[PDB]
């Protein structure tokens, strides 16, 4: 047969790796081999002490307590606005087109030659500069980058790249040195951990929040066709993604999304071909309207700095400049990163607005450009939830329910949600509102998303449990509540997204006290 | 009027609408790692401090056993884990399951006396010794037999695997170790060369007991960054053949979650939840409890594992119970490297430097900041010169699950503690588990969830106090697929797939559309959802491999041969996307090929095209693919242009000699070969016996046979 | 061949690391040979490299210029580019395309049932449905693995065949048939294997069914069944 | 010769810069 | 020759010639 035997060196890392109260492999061997237990368990249970226990604890309506109070603190510094890109305060320089594809280059000549009382602005306005950016550098390079787009060659490197390698702040970089060396030098200690800063709640996340949520004239989502359906499902399908597609492609959420997904599009583009070199690139997007025109949205440009990546999450330098029409002085705590200027001003339809370009160095990496390239992911979130809803409704009544649920039927009467609420007093939305409520919220996921938001819904899906099997009747039971809440408190630290959900969990918290009354 | 999302929750369920609170669609974190081993090394051994310490006298490291130890006076994780209660729990599963650790361990050694030593060149990064780092399974076995002819040990050419583990046992035995080192010769270039280098016995043991450690990267469900292990090669055989006993003998218990994916696992809980509630007494109630264990991989010791083993294979040849008892003391004695150092840097100088695992403490701890200097102050007495940490109690993630999961079950089957008033029993699986206790009042419930608590204490599981909860039947969590009411809303994690999947073309279009339609299947999803991941991908894949509509303006360099092409061929509904053609996948279609699917679309000109029946692109080496596609799945596609594909002197060396066996015999490819013999024999009687048919047949002239059989006399086989 | 094959043998053991390689290695171990972390970012960035493709050594390099309308293809450091794949597509060697119409048996047999089957309503009520193990896809004669590769093996291969086993005459038309339709082809022998091991070997899953259990519906099954919505579908 | 140019500080010398970046910055005094 | 800067956080130098004195 097989005669598989032991050495010296394998039996005695067997004999030292035995049960305390043994000494040799052999005794723990004879010892499971021929002892009987006839419960140890319930002995050890008795001897065990009584202080080690579950300490189970009946839930209760007053035992829920809102999550991190500090958020209402009026001391600590309103959260800023940290998002990559100008979200609900973007200016889009739009050109119509006919609709022929065109290098970003090219497109964003076009749209500054449209735009020439900006193209040619030289002279700046400082508003406000954040605390350390040099607003001589910042604006040194945004002219870089307005003049080597708008250059005649088809290059898109800055013509610089020697004044760019300190604007940008990549030359002030420390310098490896042996390991001997640092050994023997005394100055060299291992520097602090940087730990977030503690702010309260901001009034910026709820506007945006609330714009995010709202139909535009443009309409930027644009998909790939499909094959012809002929099956019975298949029509159903396609009538179901006609319904959301035609409730979202109009929100602005959607071409926030659009703008996003575009940007890192050319940014891991260009990190994968130009690795050497500063290069611009234009924040740029595709968008058409109800009559179905299209246009060519310039929304700044970007310096990618010394594109060096060895590996994935080696960082990578992203100076962006972008056109908004906000006066930051409104709200100086949503800007304490941002460096802007007062660039010009321009007319939609007879009504001067002033337009400020807002100016700031970020860090990106290869997961976060590729995982900005997967938005869409968003899209399909929100298209599983109502796709279950309506398949919930289906369900119930044998007819398919959309039209219904949607537009209402002879028969049923239109499906709404609790939306939000005003001075206290809960209000009522359409089915619409309802799935552009929910796509908001995944693109917020998607942009706010980092270790701190992880963290706050893996920990607060517990509290929404135990909420809802609260409501349910069910008696919920929890061992160590403040555990569970600390754990989720320890979280609400920097994220302006995790802030403002505790502070809506908190409202809407409320609202289930208030009405479990009945 | 203010938005809030959360009153959706007022009118849906939160476990209808518990997908869209998953933040699956933005970055997940990614990382030092040195940190965090260092976190995990001190954790681990601060859950037994109260154990036994002693010096491993074949290592010279420092051992903590806290198993039969003082029995936990707190509620802090205890890894004092007795002996005699894990022999009475592991006694009462066997008693509930007649004959099952016989049937498992006797299939287990069945299944081994035919395994080969290729299997190991199967799962994930392996740490390699020889050079100390991390390498493809192929690469580090190939390197280790290698190194092994070296120092005569001949087991790896002998076939089954049973005489290859057995000369890795005997590798620790000998008083050296000869093997190939990498070499960074400067010449300036630095030319990488082969070394034999020679290493002393108890080196060569610390690297055989050494596990790798790096960060994790795809958990995205928690805020802060843990520690996983890769092992070495001397073990994989071992955890793979107690694992394969593990899975065997917890594929018959109920109670476990293992081994079960998609649909499978929804029907479990369901017929599990469905079996309690019919259970329950007359005027009783049944309680669920929703747990999650903390860490938990931290107080099982591998001791345990061994007694579980031992216990396992009762009635099996000595020969399979020493065997099948080679992982689990590998494990209690292993090393775990501490990532790669710290970095330190000045800043008045602006200068920074990385002090390396070796030099950890040659540093005073006042130059380290408070918590790396607690850190160390704490992990000098597990560090060993060498820059590794003692690390013998607890476990890495990932190694035993099905192990685990067998105790956990073993845990849940007393279902009961002092014959009171009360039944519990529950589903288990790698670190996630529920409960359910049926009891007269809630009272009684909550004693018997205490009964439980205490009892896994004592088996060395402890359940999370903040991470678990309970209610009534009828309303739980299991593996973050949640229940309620009948209707399991099978959480929404099928994000992570949409989108080119990798090798090519082709096998990236038949990936990803087998995947819309497995999630079609199993999660769910529904016509207007899969619709839409149809287009996503459809978006994706054009934008990806630079593959767009003819009739669209874009520009690039395929786009303008795609533009030629869609004037160029006639019928233009024939093309795929690849191409530029238009997408014709529907619901209907997704598990056709669209190759195939086109066909009769295809103008006979274009079909004859791409479907040329000798390709460049196309390479017999580059069918190894064709199957599988790294988990492996399998998908169906259709040979074609498409299906192109994407150290140096052993690679040419290597790759030339298989690709003559392969041309050689045209059977190596699709099967096996089979032989204990050198390639070059059987290649030279292939060769003999093809020449020979050749002249025979009016193929091969006199001339010709003459100089045929010359070369092989030449070769020496005449 | 013969020649060609004891001349490039020759050639390779001239070198000493092939004749050590060759002497060392035994046949068992040749699978390991044969062997030697983000696949979406490393082919996103090998796409816009100039020349990511691994073209083989060969004869058919010469059918496609280096550069074709001012748009590198191939280099002589091989290495190729997309762009020579979308020519070749557009213009080039013309095959013989009678081979499909039987080596791709399974896949067209596919199609006809999708394109022949006819369906009808959808119900939307709730659907009872029961964990059964399901053949995936029709098979043309089912049988067990290690008898499946045998059967291949007498098909497409017809040295190596010494001593016939007891399942040659069991599958003799089946034998006869695919040597007969094969025949005529010019396609790798590895892609027409792993097709008649898709056509032979059964392919079983443990899957959720309500109503028809036959391979024709399962292969259907993501159309077909649905947790709150049936449809009625008869394959062709 | 690596650890030497560190011992004798000749590695700590200040980087030059063009005039145009140090007058658009504020902190060269 | 003009004049000299420098910062010493950053550790940078520069060279301002005459002309730049007053800029
Ligand atoms: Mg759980």
């Amino acid at each position: 047969g097989i005669d598989f035997k032991l050495g010296q060196t394998i039996s005695r890392l067997r004999d030292i790796s035995v049960p305390a109260g043994f000494s040799n492999f052999e005794g723990m061997r004879s010892y499971i081999d021929n002892i009987d237990p006839k419960g140890a368990i319930e002995r050890n249970l008795a001897r065990m002490s009584p202080l080690v226990s579950v300490t189970p604890k009946k839930l209760t309506w007053e035992d829920l307590r809102p999550i991190g109070p500090h958020i209402y603190n009026h001391e600590l510094p309103e959260v800023p606005y940290n998002a990559f890109l100008l979200m609900s305060d973007e200016l889009g320089l739009a050109n119509m087109t006919e609709g022929k594809s065109k290098k970003p280059k090219t497109l964003a000549k076009e749209c500054l030659e449209k735009y020439s009382t900006l193209r040619d602005q030289t002279d700046p306005i400082l508003i406000m500069k954040s605390e350390k950016a040099n607003e001589n550098f910042l604006w040194k390079l945004w002219r870089d980058c307005v003049n080597t787009i708008s250059n005649e060659e088809m290059s898109n490197e800055l013509q610089k790249t020697n004044y760019a390698k300190w604007a940008t702040g990549d030359g002030l970089t420390y310098q490896k040195i042996m390991k001997e060396v640092a050994i023997d030098d005394e100055t060299m200690c291992q520097e602090e951990p940087k730990i977030p800063n503690k702010c309260r709640v901001a009034a910026w996340v709820q506007t945006e929040m609330n714009l995010l949520s709202t139909l535009t004239s443009k309409r930027a989502l644009d998909l790939p066709e499909i094959g012809p359906d002929v099956a019975p499902v298949e029509h159903v399908g396609s009538e179901r993604r006609k319904y959301f597609v035609n409730e979202i492609n109009y929100c602005k959420a959607s071409t926030v999304m659009m703008k996003y997904v575009l940007f890192h599009t050319s940014l891991l583009n260009e990190s994968n071909a130009s690795m050497g070199k500063y290069k611009v690139i234009p924040i740029t997007n595709r968008v058409v309207n109800e009559k179905g025109e299209s246009f060519d949205m310039l929304y700044g440009l970007a310096v990618k700095g010394q594109s060096h990546l060895r590996g994935d999450t080696d960082v990578v330098t992203v100076v962006t400049f972008e056109f908004s029409s906000t006066d930051p002085r409104v709200d100086s705590g949503k800007w304490p990163k941002y460096t802007v200027f007062r660039i010009g001003s321009l007319f939609v339809s007879g009504r001067e607005k002033s337009v400020y370009l807002y100016c700031r160095v970020n860090g990106t990496n290869k997961i976060q450009m590729k995982w900005g390239m997967e938005a869409r992911r968003c899209l399909l979130q929100s298209m599983q939830q109502m796709e279950a809803i309506v398949e919930q409704e289906s369900s119930i009544q044998g007819y398919d329910m959309t039209k219904a649920c949607f537009k209402g039927d002879r028969v049923n009467s239109p499906k709404t949600f609790s939306i939000g609420t005003q001075e206290g007093k809960l209000v009522k939305g359409s089915f619409g509102k309802a799935l552009r409520v929910i796509f908001t919220k995944c693109l917020m996921h998607y942009v706010f998303g980092n270790a701190q938001l992880e963290g706050f819904s893996a920990e607060s899906r517990r509290l929404l449990l135990l909420i809802q099997a609260l409501k349910d009747r069910k008696g919920p039971w929890v061992f160590d509540l403040e555990g569970m809440y600390s754990g989720i408190e320890e979280c609400i630290s920097n994220n302006p997204w995790v802030i403002q959900s505790a502070y809506w969990f908190n409202e809407w918290l409320g609202f289930e006290k208030e009405g479990s009354k009945v | 009027m203010n938005i809030n999302p959360y009153f959706l929750f007022i009118d849906v369920p939160i476990q209808a609408a518990i997908s869209t609170t998953f933040p699956y669609t933005g970055v997940p974190p990614y990382s030092t790692g040195t940190g965090y081993t260092i976190d995990t090394v001190i954790r681990t051994h601060e859950y037994s401090n109260k154990g036994k310490q002693y010096i491993s006298d074949v290592t010279g490291c420092t051992m903590v056993d806290p198993t039969n130890g003082p029995l936990p006076e707190d509620n802090e994780p205890s890894a004092y884990a007795q002996l005699d209660c894990v022999l009475e729990a592991l006694d009462r599963m066997d008693e509930e399951h007649p004959g099952l650790f016989q049937a498992a361990s006797q299939n287990a050694m069945e299944t081994l006396m035919v395994t080969t030593v290729d299997k190991l060149t199967q799962g994930r990064q392996t740490f390699d010794w020889t050079v100390c780092r991390n390498q493809p399974a192929a690469t580090a076995l190939n390197t280790t037999i290698t190194s092994f002819r070296l120092n005569d040990l001949n087991g790896a050419d002998k076939g089954g695997l049973i005489p290859f583990c057995q000369d890795i046992i005997d590798s620790l035995d000998r008083p050296e170790m000869t093997f190939f080192s990498v070499k960074n010769i400067k010449k300036i270039k630095r030319i990488p060369m082969k070394v034999k280098d020679k290493i002393t016995k108890v080196e060569y043991i610390k690297r055989a007991l050494s596990l790798n450690t790096m960060t994790k990267d795809a958990e995205r469900g928690k805020l802060k960054r843990r520690a996983i292990a890769t092992a070495g090669i001397q073990i994989r055989g071992f955890v793979l053949v107690v694992e394969n006993l593990a899975k065997n003998i917890c594929e018959n218990l109920e109670q476990s979650g293992l081994p079960v994916g998609g649909n499978e696992k929804k029907a479990k809980l369901s017929n599990a939840v469905a079996k309690m509630l019919s259970n329950c007494p007359p005027g009783g109630i049944s309680m669920t409890v929703t747990g999650d264990n903390t860490k938990w991989n931290e107080c099982l010791n591998p001791r345990i594992f061994l007694a579980m083993t031992e216990r396992i294979t009762r009635d099996s040849p000595i020969w399979f119970r020493d065997f099948c008892s080679i992982a689990p003391v590998l494990f209690s004695n292993k090393i775990a490297r501490l990532g790669k150092g710290f970095m330190i840097t000045s800043k008045t100088k602006r200068l920074k430097a990385q002090i390396p695992c070796p030099d950890l403490f040659s540093i005073p701890l006042e130059r380290y900041n408070e918590e790396t200097r607690a850190k160390l102050k704490k992990l000098k007495p597990f560090f060993n010169e060498e820059g590794t940490a003692s690390l013998s109690p607890g476990m890495m993630m990932g190694m035993f699950n099905m192990l685990s999961t067998v105790l956990g079950v073993a845990a849940l089957g007393i279902k009961n503690i002092g014959n009171k008033e009360y039944l519990w029993d529950g589903l288990q699986s790698s670190d996630d588990f529920a409960l359910f206790v049926n009891a007269k009042d809630e009272e009684t419930c909550m004693e018997g969830i205490n009964d439980f608590y205490r009892t896994c204490k004592l088996l060395g599981i402890n359940m999370s106090k903040k991470k678990s909860y309970c209610n009534e039947t009828g309303m739980f969590e299991f593996t973050s697929m949640f229940y309620r009411d009948g209707f399991v809303s099978n959480f929404a994690m099928e994000l992570p797939s949409f989108g080119v999947a990798g090798v090519n073309e082709s096998a990236d279009m038949a990936i990803g559309m087998t995947i819309i339609k497995n999630n079609m299947i199993n999660n769910g999803m529904g016509p207007a959802t899969a619709q839409t991941a149809i287009q996503l991908f459809i978006a994706d894949y054009r934008y990806t491999y630079k593959c767009h509509r003819g009739d669209s303006k874009v520009e690039g360099k395929r786009m303008k041969i795609i533009k030629e092409l869609w004037e160029n061929t006639k019928g233009r509904d024939g093309l795929l996307v690849a191409d530029g053609g238009p997408n014709i996948y529907n619901l209907r279609n997704l598990h056709i090929p669209e190759i195939v699917l086109k066909y009769n679309l295809m103008d006979p000109e274009y079909k004859g095209r791409l479907l040329h029946p000798q390709n460049p692109f196309v390479g017999h080496l580059s069918i190894e693919g064709i199957k599988e596609a790294d988990k492996k799945m399998d998908y169906d596609a259709v040979s074609g242009t498409h299906s192109w594909r994407t150290m140096i002197l052993e690679e040419q060396c290597y790759a030339k000699c298989c690709n003559l066996f392969e041309a050689c015999f045209n059977s190596a490819s699709y099967r096996k070969p089979v032989g204990q013999h050198s390639m070059l024999e059987a290649m030279a009687h292939r060769l003999r016996m093809d020449a020979r048919l050749d002249y025979e047949s009016g193929r091969m002239s006199k001339d010709d046979f003459e100089k045929a059989m010359a070369h092989l006399g030449e070769i020496g086989y005449i | 061949m013969t020649l060609a094959k004891i001349e490039l043998l020759k050639q390779l053991l001239r070198d000493n690391e092939a004749k050590t390689v060759l002497k060392q290695t035994t046949v068992d171990q040749y699978n390991i040979i044969r062997k030697f972390k983000n696949p979406s970012l490393r082919m996103k960035w090998a796409m816009c490299s100039n020349f990511p493709l691994a073209l083989t050594k060969g004869d058919m390099a010469n059918r496609i210029p280096l550069e074709y309308k001012g748009i590198q293809l191939k280099t002589n450091a091989q290495m190729c580019s997309i762009a020579a794949v979308t020519w070749w597509n557009t213009y080039g060697p013309i095959g013989d395309t009678e081979g499909f119409e039987r080596v791709y048996e399974s896949f067209f047999l596919r199609k006809m049932r999708l394109d022949n089957a006819t369906w009808g309503r959808i119900t939307f009520g709730p659907v009872e449905r029961v964990r059964k193990r399901v053949l995936l896809n029709p098979l043309t004669k089912e049988m067990p693995p290690d008898e499946a590769s045998n059967v291949i093996m007498e098909i497409l291969f017809p040295k190596e065949a010494g001593i016939p086993r007891e399942s040659t005459w069991i599958h003799r038309e089946l034998i006869k048939e695919k040597r007969e339709k094969l025949k005529g082809t010019m396609i790798t022998p590895i892609v027409l294997a792993y097709m008649l091991e898709r056509e032979l070997v059964a392919r079983r899953r443990f899957l959720p069914v309500a109503g028809a259990t036959s391979a024709e519906f399962i292969e259907m099954l993501h159309c077909l069944q649905g947790e709150n919505w049936r449809q009625i579908y008869h394959p062709g």
